[PDB]
RNA sequence: CCGAGGGUAGGGCCCGUGACUGGGGCGAAGUCGUAACAAGGUAGCUGUACCGGAAGGUGCGGCUGGAU
RNA sequence: UGGGAGAGGGUGGUGGAAUUCCCGGAGUAGCGGUGAAAUGCGCAGAUACCGGGAGGAACGCCGAUGGCGAAGGCAGCCACCUGGUCCACCCGUGACGCUGAGGCGCGAAAGCGUGGGGAGCAAACCGGAUUAGAUACCCGGGUAGUCCACGCCCUAAACG
RNA sequence: CGAUGUCGGCUCGUCGCAUCCUGGGGCUGAAGAAGGUCCCAAGGGUUGGGCUGUUCGCCCAUUAAAGCGGCACGCGAGCUG
RNA sequence: GAAUGCCGGCAUGAGUAACGAUAAAGAGGGUGAGAAUCCCUCUCGCCGUAAGCCCAAGGGUUCCUACGCAAUGGUCGUCAGCGUAGGGUUAGGCGGGACCUAAGGUGAAGCCGAAAGGCGUAGCCGAAGGGCAGCCGGUUAAUAUUCCGGCCCUUCCCGCAGGUGCGAUGGGGGGACGCUCUAGGCUAGGGGGACCGGAGCCAUGGACGAGCCCGGCCAGAAGCGCAGGGUGGGAGGUAGGCAAAUCCGCCUCCCAACAAGCUCUGCGUGGUGGGGAAGCCCGGGUGACAACCCCCCGAAGCCAGGGAGCCAAGAAAAGCCUCUAAGCACAACCUGCGGGAACCCGUACCGCAAACCGACACAGGUGGGCGGGUGCAAGAGCACUCAGGCGCGCGGGAGAACCCUCGCCAAGGAACUCUGCAAGUUGGCCCCGUAACUUCGGGAGAAGGGGUGCUCCCUGGGGUGAUGAGCCCCGGGGAGCCGCAGUGAACAGGCUCUGGCGACUGUUUACCAAAAACACAGCUCUCUGCGAACUCGUAAGAGGAGGUAUAGGGAGCGACGCUUGCCCGGUGCCGGAAGGUCAAGGGGAGGGGUGCAAGCCCCGAACCGAAGCCCCGGUGAACGGCGGCCGUAACUAUAACGGUCCUAAGGUAGCGAAAUUCCUUGUCGGGUAAGUUCCGACCUGCACGAAAAGCGUAACGACCGGAGCGCUGUCUCGGCGAGGG
RNA sequence: GAGCUAGCCCUGGCCAGGGUGAAGCUGGGGUGAGACCCAGUGGAGGCCCGAACCGGUGGGGGAUGCAAACCCCUCGGAUGA
RNA sequence: UGGUUCGUGGAGCCAUGGGGGAAUCUGGGCGGACCACCGCCUAAGGCUAAGUACUCCGGGUGACCGAUAGCGCACCAGUAC
């Protein structure tokens, strides 16, 4: 559920906030945080390379375990579920009977006090992680690796998941969040269940100030600029586009496909995304 | 109103200083030229 | 002190009236088509929704107060 | 107290046939559609046939003039949770009853909001026919919607 | 064109007369009163408001009358803008 | 002799403008060749959330004293931030370094680039952040947490005594963190005292008084006291914290648990050391053996790493502690005590300004702290005033026009004008009371009105005490007094009705535009499967992102409500294994040069041979587009209806003389005595129209229209008065 | 050349006083249980009034200026983009 | 592709970024496409004075300047500013 406000300001009329109900601990494990070096969208030359970034709330980075096959057979208890400012999903603090503590991203329905484990022999329950070979066809899954031992890459944001659709040789066939159908190597690890905090997408920021808290500076339409700046610039009074709609750098932005064609991974993508 | 010269000794030494000029090809050419001209000061004097 | 009432200000209800506008009733000597009553020539009626010069049509669901 | 029948309701699961789409194979000059046609589709390999996969919605036979509910309404199968109702014993209470202005709840379809889902069907819409014309009836397409969750709407030939 | 600042308003005038009013006249289809038309006459006078940036014009209320032109469409080293 | 020529000199304007905030001066005394201008005294005015005091930048001797006045100083000068000269800045504890890291910079390893060079993990550098031991007073012409005095403290070395498995650049803990709100107890600071100390005063009608006036503290080890902060203890197992570990983490057991205990800080006390007013007298003496006490107010500071709530989820590293590793266990480390040792740089002065940035001794700009009292509801607002500092480096007269800033005005009251431009009005607090509409928050301080001073009497609750008095805070009721007037001075909304545009708070053309423009939550299209797309770079490498389709890029639209039609022929984009065209290359029919020859060399047909284009489809919140003519109804008028040319298809809903309407001041209606503007209608829309969105919409606006009330020198129409010229 | 100016990055600092009174919580009411309502508590917000601080709306002055953008009066934001 | 007078020209020669890829004198390069004849020459390793260039410095000499000239500087100048 998302939480609304009474219209006691013109911005509170529309603002909504996450209820934060699954959160059981409001401070991060000190040994698992490190400083997050803010970029402002600038690269090592000093130049802006992503526009309109900067000025957001300070954050520490929670070190997440995107490997998991580190600790096959070693169970862990779900000690807490925490807020993570660096990602849309929530995080869960695990206490391995090892004594080692790690963060995973919190699946939907994960319970504090429950046990999870990783490995080819893991039970098919929420929070457990197994190579894709051993997860039954049809079960929905998250934090999927793309290649073996390279770390979870797919289905990581709030509410997302992938579905095992079948097997073919050394590979399994996944329906990715985007609707794409993709082979993925069977030895890639995944984690059964969907990602939590599925209400994330019903949030209504409510005011310009909220975007600024997030590091999103104001976006300037090309049509509000001059011809030195943008293809849509200039024009006396307002102006329609007067040419195919284009990016600031001149390329067309309404349909022009941009994936490289000879890319080797095409030999593994069965069906391009839907919708 | 606020004008353009806001003196700052560390800024002066770090921007126009001898070690700044010597770090870089264009900065040594400045020194070569200023030495060739006979300048009494090759670099701005900031008190430190 | 109260006090007829007068004054300033702000409300409530009612009546008459108003450029213009909506449909309604009647008139009938007109124009367009023929929706309903026969299986009325697409059985009809229906709440709703979208649409069409007009009667009306179509969808979804319902009734028989439907012929064979 | 002891029994009964039942598509009564809610939640979670789950099975097969068919339609469409995609892949592989095989194969060739048409298919489809109508009162008759045309649009449409098809040598860029369709239709018809076989194998594989994906996905949504509805449940053939049983099925009846049948059963259940207060009404709306309810139909594959399994489980859990839950309502009403009938029966036999004639055991307990002792008129504790009937009705019911207001109130509250329920309430087909269509419609609305937020989000998902989308196979088939199909308002609007486009095209072909028909016709004097045809903003229709018939044909080929087609978006809402039809399906799920939650919140509204509160109507009916909501009829016996 | 090594620059002659522009509409309108305000201020301040001054001049022309093809005279709007006042003064003097002839003709009248001038009974009177009121008018019409032309001649003489520039001494003085020639209002306040609504609209619009407006000049102009229309309108309101008056008036003896509510004249028309020129002066770099008078006047920004006088103001406005 | 001319080039608005170049360099220099000297004229004119002219004894003219001006002499730099309208805070303001007058006299006496002195000095001196010379005095409005320097010194001294008295009187007057101005600042006092500063125009006073302290600190950091920056400046660099401007500081102090003597002697000077050519120049500098907007006049003068005997004076000075000026000339000459002499003097002046004192640290283990203050700041920085011999400590730590942040962005960033640099950069072993490594990577990349014609050269120059670009990157780059560790490491190093980098501070106003972390860390770290000094307080009060006196002294100089000029420095003082630095010299001196009193009382305290840190590190290093060495030694002695006790104690311990000692030992690290390695492991662990800790350091270590936001915003808003806030408890308890204190301190800073402040107010009152009929009490304590004090030189004196009794004026001019009265007062010898519970009179006036002045002052009534500061630092302080251990100890103690009050208040807070931090921290559970024991044992057993252990596979994790790149070795080891007794440490830490994890599981279990047992005592303890909002307690205590141990530890740490703040405040109080505290041996001791200091200070000490008015007045008087020539910075110093006296006051004075100064007194040094009680009550109230009270922080935004302290205890602090306190508490709660919230989402946007809030540095690092060292110091410190703990663990062990080699090693070493006569060492080493820990604790106590003692002696010794303790370096380098800064320190003057100005510092909201005449010493800094502005060419100037320039009404401008400049970061942190202190910033007293009374009254006004509060306050850092406003008036006055303390301490402290000033009267702004030309003056003296005069009393014209005109200008500036200011005050008032008979009757009228927007008649002014593009416009109420400007200026009036309103104005704080308390009480009463308050409309359409609305997204139910609001609109709202709506509007409109009443109250406001002082005196006496009665009285209610709270704070501190103790439950009382005293002090301080919040009230209530009754009866009176004075004036033209009681937020009696200063600071402090004029209001309403109705349109346009933009939802809103925000942003902008530094220095002519603040807006209807940009942004904005929010809507949709589209790209991107991750070594993502996209951006920067030749590259390596970065950003994206230590993110992963509920995510990231691009584009348009712009809260919200109800909506967003028809045209895919052209261009774009997407899909299409056919076909057509298609370059290098392949191929080599056939032809040529030359040679006595084998041979060398050259041209070259069919056929094969990509993307692109052509071709077939799709696609509009992709670029864009969205008709004409003739005819027809019981009068006229018009045309639901038919016909016909053309088109890719002919503008749907809604709105319309409009931020769009040429003709135009369209016509009609409203408001006005009168309305080219305004509001409401009509529709022959020159030339609206649906995300370059269409039509609306509460609230909001230093936006732009129209009207009314209030009130006014805006005006009829001008007059007088003030001060600076 | 970013000691002016624009954006970002690291690390610090500042924002008198007053007003409004969201969620939540507690109590009471209500119901089969609820929704909800009332009171108290509470202290939210690109909330309100207003200094510092940041601005630069309208007018007047200035215009060989005090000033190559200043002065007076008025006015906008002032816990937040 | 560059170099050469040679700008695709009949375009050789010298150099070489890509592809293919030899031989040791009966080997090989050149004489301006190419072939024959006739000649010239010895690639894919390196070094080598002198004659040539310049003028911070020293000297000598001017039908060179004479303080607005001559160097920017006759002088405490790459200074003051
Ligand atoms: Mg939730
Ligand atoms: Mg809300
Ligand atoms: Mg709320
Ligand atoms: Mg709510
Ligand atoms: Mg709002
Ligand atoms: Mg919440
Ligand atoms: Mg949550
Ligand atoms: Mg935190
Ligand atoms: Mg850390
Ligand atoms: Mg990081
Ligand atoms: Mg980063
Ligand atoms: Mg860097
Ligand atoms: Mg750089
Ligand atoms: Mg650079
Ligand atoms: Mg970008
Ligand atoms: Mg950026
Ligand atoms: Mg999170
Ligand atoms: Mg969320
Ligand atoms: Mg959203
Ligand atoms: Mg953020
Ligand atoms: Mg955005
Ligand atoms: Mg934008
Ligand atoms: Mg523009
Ligand atoms: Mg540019
Ligand atoms: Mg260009
Ligand atoms: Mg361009
Ligand atoms: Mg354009
Ligand atoms: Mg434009
Ligand atoms: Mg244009
Ligand atoms: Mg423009
Ligand atoms: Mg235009
Ligand atoms: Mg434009
Ligand atoms: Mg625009
Ligand atoms: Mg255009
Ligand atoms: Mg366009
Ligand atoms: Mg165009
Ligand atoms: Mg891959
Ligand atoms: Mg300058
Ligand atoms: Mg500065
Ligand atoms: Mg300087
Ligand atoms: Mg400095
Ligand atoms: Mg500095
Ligand atoms: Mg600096
Ligand atoms: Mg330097
Ligand atoms: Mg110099
Ligand atoms: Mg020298
Ligand atoms: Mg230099
Ligand atoms: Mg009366
Ligand atoms: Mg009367
Ligand atoms: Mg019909
Ligand atoms: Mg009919
Ligand atoms: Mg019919
Ligand atoms: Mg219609
Ligand atoms: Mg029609
Ligand atoms: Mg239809
Ligand atoms: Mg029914
Ligand atoms: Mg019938
Ligand atoms: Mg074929
Ligand atoms: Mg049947
Ligand atoms: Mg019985
Ligand atoms: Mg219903
Ligand atoms: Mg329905
Ligand atoms: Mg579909
Ligand atoms: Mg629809
Ligand atoms: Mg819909
Ligand atoms: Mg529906
Ligand atoms: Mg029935
Ligand atoms: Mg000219
Ligand atoms: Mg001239
Ligand atoms: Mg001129
Ligand atoms: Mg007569
Ligand atoms: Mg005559
Ligand atoms: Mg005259
Ligand atoms: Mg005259
Ligand atoms: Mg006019
Ligand atoms: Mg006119
Ligand atoms: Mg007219
Ligand atoms: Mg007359
Ligand atoms: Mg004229
Ligand atoms: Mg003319
Ligand atoms: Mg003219
Ligand atoms: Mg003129
Ligand atoms: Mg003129
Ligand atoms: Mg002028
Ligand atoms: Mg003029
Ligand atoms: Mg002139
Ligand atoms: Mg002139
Ligand atoms: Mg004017
Ligand atoms: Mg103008
Ligand atoms: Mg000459
Ligand atoms: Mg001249
Ligand atoms: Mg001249
Ligand atoms: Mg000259
Ligand atoms: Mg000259
Ligand atoms: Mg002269
Ligand atoms: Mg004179
Ligand atoms: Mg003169
Ligand atoms: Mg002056
Ligand atoms: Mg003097
Ligand atoms: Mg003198
Ligand atoms: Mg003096
Ligand atoms: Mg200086
Ligand atoms: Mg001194
Ligand atoms: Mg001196
Ligand atoms: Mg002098
Ligand atoms: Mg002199
Ligand atoms: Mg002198
Ligand atoms: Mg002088
Ligand atoms: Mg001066
Ligand atoms: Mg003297
Ligand atoms: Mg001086
Ligand atoms: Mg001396
Ligand atoms: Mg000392
Ligand atoms: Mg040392
Ligand atoms: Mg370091
Ligand atoms: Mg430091
Ligand atoms: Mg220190
Ligand atoms: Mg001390
Ligand atoms: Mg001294
Ligand atoms: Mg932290
Ligand atoms: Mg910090
Ligand atoms: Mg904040
Ligand atoms: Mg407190
Ligand atoms: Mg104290
Ligand atoms: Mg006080
Ligand atoms: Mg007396
Ligand atoms: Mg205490
Ligand atoms: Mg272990
Ligand atoms: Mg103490
Ligand atoms: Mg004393
Ligand atoms: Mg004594
Ligand atoms: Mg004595
Ligand atoms: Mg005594
Ligand atoms: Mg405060
Ligand atoms: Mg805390
Ligand atoms: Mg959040
Ligand atoms: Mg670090
Ligand atoms: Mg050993
Ligand atoms: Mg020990
Ligand atoms: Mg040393
Ligand atoms: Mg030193
Ligand atoms: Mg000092
Ligand atoms: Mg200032
Ligand atoms: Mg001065
Ligand atoms: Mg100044
Ligand atoms: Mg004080
Ligand atoms: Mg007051
Ligand atoms: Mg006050
Ligand atoms: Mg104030
Ligand atoms: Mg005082
Ligand atoms: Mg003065
Ligand atoms: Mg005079
Ligand atoms: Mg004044
Ligand atoms: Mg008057
Ligand atoms: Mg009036
Ligand atoms: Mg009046
Ligand atoms: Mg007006
Ligand atoms: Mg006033
Ligand atoms: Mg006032
Ligand atoms: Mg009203
Ligand atoms: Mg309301
Ligand atoms: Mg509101
Ligand atoms: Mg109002
Ligand atoms: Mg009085
Ligand atoms: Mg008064
Ligand atoms: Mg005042
Ligand atoms: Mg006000
Ligand atoms: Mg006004
Ligand atoms: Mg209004
Ligand atoms: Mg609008
Ligand atoms: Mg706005
Ligand atoms: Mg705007
Ligand atoms: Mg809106
Ligand atoms: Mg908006
Ligand atoms: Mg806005
Ligand atoms: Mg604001
Ligand atoms: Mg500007
Ligand atoms: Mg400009
Ligand atoms: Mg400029
Ligand atoms: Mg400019
Ligand atoms: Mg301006
Ligand atoms: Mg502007
Ligand atoms: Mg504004
Ligand atoms: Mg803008
Ligand atoms: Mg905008
Ligand atoms: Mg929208
Ligand atoms: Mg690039
Ligand atoms: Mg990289
Ligand atoms: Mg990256
Ligand atoms: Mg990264
Ligand atoms: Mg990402
Ligand atoms: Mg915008
Ligand atoms: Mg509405
Ligand atoms: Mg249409
Ligand atoms: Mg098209
Ligand atoms: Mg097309
Ligand atoms: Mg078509
Ligand atoms: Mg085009
Ligand atoms: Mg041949
Ligand atoms: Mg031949
Ligand atoms: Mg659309
Ligand atoms: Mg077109
Ligand atoms: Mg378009
Ligand atoms: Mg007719
Ligand atoms: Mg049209
Ligand atoms: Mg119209
Ligand atoms: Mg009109
Ligand atoms: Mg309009
Ligand atoms: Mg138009
Ligand atoms: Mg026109
Ligand atoms: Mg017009
Ligand atoms: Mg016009
Ligand atoms: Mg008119
Ligand atoms: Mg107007
Ligand atoms: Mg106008
Ligand atoms: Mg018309
Ligand atoms: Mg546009
Ligand atoms: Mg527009
Ligand atoms: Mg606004
Ligand atoms: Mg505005
Ligand atoms: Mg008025
Ligand atoms: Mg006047
Ligand atoms: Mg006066
Ligand atoms: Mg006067
Ligand atoms: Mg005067
Ligand atoms: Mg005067
Ligand atoms: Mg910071
Ligand atoms: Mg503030
Ligand atoms: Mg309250
Ligand atoms: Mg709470
Ligand atoms: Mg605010
Ligand atoms: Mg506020
Ligand atoms: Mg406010
Ligand atoms: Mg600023
Ligand atoms: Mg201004
Ligand atoms: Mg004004
Ligand atoms: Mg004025
Ligand atoms: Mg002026
Ligand atoms: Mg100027
Ligand atoms: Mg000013
Ligand atoms: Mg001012
Ligand atoms: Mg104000
Ligand atoms: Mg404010
Ligand atoms: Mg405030
Ligand atoms: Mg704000
Ligand atoms: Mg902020
Ligand atoms: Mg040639
Ligand atoms: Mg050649
Ligand atoms: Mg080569
Ligand atoms: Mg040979
Ligand atoms: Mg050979
Ligand atoms: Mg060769
Ligand atoms: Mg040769
Ligand atoms: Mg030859
Ligand atoms: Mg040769
Ligand atoms: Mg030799
Ligand atoms: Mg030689
Ligand atoms: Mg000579
Ligand atoms: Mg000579
Ligand atoms: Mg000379
Ligand atoms: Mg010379
Ligand atoms: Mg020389
Ligand atoms: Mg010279
Ligand atoms: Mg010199």
């Amino acid at each position: 559920a998302v939480k609304k406000f009474k219209p006691y300001t013109p911005s509170r009329r529309f603002m909504t906030v996450a209820d934060f109900s699954e959160i059981t601990k409001t401070e991060p494990e000190k040994s698992l945080v490190k400083p997050l070096k803010k970029t402002g969208g600038r690269n090592n030359q000093g130049r802006i390379t992503v526009r309109f970034r900067g000025g957001g709330h300070k954050r520490l980075y929670r070190i997440i375990d995107f490997k998991r096959w580190d600790k096959v057979g070693i169970p862990a208890k779900v000690a807490a579920i925490e807020y993570d400012p660096n990602r849309s999903a929530r995080i869960a603090l695990l206490h391995y009977v090892d004594g080692e503590k790690r963060y995973i991203i919190a699946p939907d329905g994960l319970q504090v006090g429950q046990q999870v484990v990783a490995g080819p022999d893991a039970p098919i329950q929420v929070g457990n992680a197994l190579p894709l070979r051993f997860i039954p066809v049809g079960t929905v899954v998250h934090a999927v690796e793309l290649e073996p031992k390279k770390g979870a890459k797919l289905a990581r944001a709030a509410g997302t998941s992938a579905q095992i659709q079948g097997r073919e040789g050394d590979y399994v066939i996944l329906r990715l969040p985007s609707g794409e159908l993709r082979k993925v190597h069977g030895e890639c690890y995944a984690t059964v269940g969907a990602v939590g905090n599925a209400d994330h997408k019903n949030i209504v920021l409510g005011k310009a100030g909220r975007s600024r808290w997030l590091g999103r500076r104001p976006h300037v339409r090309g049509a509000a600029m001059n011809p030195v700046d943008h293809p849509h610039g200039g024009g006396e009074g307002r102006a329609p586009r007067g040419r195919p709609p284009a990016s600031p750098w001149g390329w067309q932005t309404k349909g022009l496909k941009t994936r490289k064609r000879r890319k080797p991974s095409s030999r593994f993508i069965i069906a391009r995304r839907k919708k | 109103m606020k004008r353009t010269w806001q003196p700052n000794r560390r800024k002066r030494a770090k921007t126009h200083g001898f070690r700044a000029r010597m770090r870089t090809p264009g900065g040594r050419k400045v020194l070569k030229r200023r030495r060739q001209k006979g300048r009494w000061r090759l670099t701005p004097a900031v008190r430190k």
